[PDB]
């Protein structure tokens, strides 16, 4: 099966910048190579087909070039609505496949998060589980670390987190982490803390409460 | 206008089957090849299958391994994907797709110009379940900027929607992507930041909807 690759994996850019991304095929695919845009949570859209042809209805800032094994996609001047993931896709033979995508984000200055911790609700504690939640609000860049502590013991294997899509206005991210404990474990211990590390913080920030 | 309307999405137990359909209108359906493409949550686009204009040729991705059958009925303008022996890793939004307009008897360019709206297929041993909605508020043990929220816990399948104060509160709101727990149930949080002084004067209610379980909850969040 032909293997399609894309570089870079992710790209930070500013509105107005020229953006150039690449796609490579593991064998000569002539010009049987298309490019798609997908905005978060939306249906994909064909932008370039047959390596270099502008899809019907698509404006001129988009282009593709190449033939054979190596292809390029360009946005001459990035607009805010162009922040998306871009995928290449071959049709040289069957099976068809896509590349893994290049994800764009908008550049901004480094911003440390504000941090908030939430105890389990009394409502939740009526049943046998306790969820402790930590919010990291309005930070940049996206990379951040949360370390949970219960009575100063570092937790492992009992948390999950997710991160918002980049904010369209202020270009920041936010992150929510949930620590899941049995009610018995929660009631057994006293001090609950989330320790946050981020490029914008000179040292880690810990928020805590006592049950 | 070209219209591609998918149906048949839903939940499936591991090892069981589900059939998707795509109803086409606005063009000569039988002049076009069709494809299915899928996308797992937070992951990339993945090609699944092709059927030629007249159904005489059918091709599949390597992961299919005989489990899925693409078919069409050109007299009824429908495309089908019968999926058997489904596994958790087949959980995805599934799309039908067709080439850009062409004037030929057989339009089979492998470019996806028109797409269906997508339909979610979730494969799991979990059963459809509405969320419990718990308040997120700071420890009771004043002054700065506060966060409050709702934890929308233990639901299946995706999605849930959340608003605040019936859509009147949008500033400072962050609603996070769900996580899939080890239990096989999803959980999501939604938060908002407000001055701590507002905790005494203002009312904050999160409005949660989980359509698959007919669950609608309005939860007042109090310090």
């Amino acid at each position: 099966d032909i293997e399609m690759t894309q570089s870079p994996s992710s790209l930070s850019a500013s509105t107005g910048d020229k953006v150039t991304i690449t796609c490579q095929a593991s064998q000569d695919i002539a010009k049987f190579l298309d490019w798609y845009q997908q905005r978060p949570g939306k249906t994909p859209k064909l932008l370039i087909y047959d390596a270099s042809n502008l899809a019907i209805g698509v404006p001129s800032r988009f282009t593709g070039s190449g033939s054979g094994t190596d292809f390029t996609f360009t946005i001459s001047s990035l607009q805010p609505e162009d922040i998306a993931v871009y995928y290449c896709q071959h049709y040289d033979d069957f099976p068809i496949s896509f590349g893994p995508g290049t994800k764009l984000e908008t550049k901004r200055t480094v911003a440390a998060p504000s941090v908030f911790i939430f105890p389990p609700s009394d409502e939740q504690l009526k049943s046998g589980t306790a969820s402790v939640v930590c919010l990291l609000n309005n930070f940049y860049p996206r990379e951040a670390k949360v370390q949970w502590k219960v009575d100063n013991a570092l937790q492992s294997g009992n948390s999950q987190e997710s991160v918002t899509e980049q904010d369209s206005k202020d270009s920041t991210y936010s992150l929510s982490s949930t620590l899941t404990l049995s009610k018995a474990d929660y009631e057994k211990h006293k001090v609950y803390a989330c320790e946050v590390t981020h490029q914008g913080l000179s040292s880690p920030v810990t928020k805590s409460f006592n049950r | 206008a070209v219209s591609l309307v998918e149906s048949g999405g839903g939940t499936v137990e591991p090892g069981s089957t589900l059939r998707l359909s795509c109803a086409a209108s606005g063009f000569t359906f039988g002049s076009y090849a069709f494809h299915w493409v899928r996308q797992a949550p937070g992951d990339g686009l993945e090609w699944v299958a092709f059927i030629s204009y007249n159904g005489s040729s059918k091709y599949y991705a390597s992961f299919v391994s005989g489990r899925f059958t693409i078919s069409r009925d050109n007299s009824s303008n429908t495309l089908s994907l019968q999926m058997n022996s489904l596994k958790a890793s087949d959980t995805a939004v599934y799309y039908c797709a067709r080439a850009p307009d062409c004037a030929d008897a057989d339009c089979h360019k492998g470019a996806f110009g028109y797409w269906g709206q997508g339909t979610l297929v979730t494969v799991s041993s979990a059963s459809t379940k509405g969320p419990s909605v718990f308040p997120l508020a700071p420890s009771s043990k004043s002054g700065g900027t506060a966060a409050l929220g709702c934890l929308v816990k233990d639901y299946f399948p995706e999605p849930v929607t959340v608003s605040w104060n019936s859509g009147a509160l949008t500033s400072g709101v962050h609603t996070f992507p769900a996580v899939l727990q080890s239990s096989g149930l999803y959980s999501l949080s939604s938060v908002v930041t407000v001055p701590s002084s507002s905790l005494g004067t203002q009312t904050y209610i999160c409005n949660v909807n989980h359509k698959p379980s007919n669950t609608k909850v309005d939860k007042k969040v109090e310090p």
